[PDB]
């Protein structure tokens, strides 16, 4: 079921890859090449920790809901969860 | 009328050299290791 929905997302014209980060920055599923698989998973793990803390710091009664990062090259979206988040990368062009 | 001549002598002494020194230092060197025993994507089945 979820395998089909992930493929469905991957088929979207914007999406350039999906990484399922599970073990604290170490993913278990990917539709991307190995260097990118680890690159995005690791970097975004560090970032989301900062983003979630940022929310707790700006207000001590709230957690993260979502983050978006945009760049000239590509755009990356992540959502927080109880155990682990998911990374999706799109080509804005 | 009786003047007696006498000679007196005191004992000698003995000294010894010695030294003092505060606590000593010594160098040290460390290099932090950067091990990364991390695979790319282990397909877990937890």
């Amino acid at each position: 079921e979820v395998e089909e929905t992930l493929k469905r997302l991957q088929s979207q014209k914007g999406v350039q890859g999906i990484i399922v980060v599970n073990t604290e920055g170490i993913p278990i599923k990917s539709t991307m090449d190995n260097p990118t698989t680890t690159q995005y998973a690791s970097l975004m793990h560090s970032f989301i920790l900062k983003a979630r803390s940022t929310v707790r710091d700006i207000d001590p009664q709230n957690d993260l809901t979502f983050l978006r990062i945009r760049s000239k090259k590509n755009e990356i979206m992540v959502a927080p969860d109880k155990d682990y988040f998911l990374i999706v990368i799109q080509n804005p062009t | 009328i009786r003047w007696e001549t006498k000679s007196c002598q005191t004992a000698s002494i003995a000294t010894a050299s010695a030294s003092a020194q505060a606590r000593n230092h010594v160098d040290a060197q460390v290099q932090t290791e950067a091990p990364v025993p991390v695979s790319v994507q282990p397909p877990s089945q937890y």
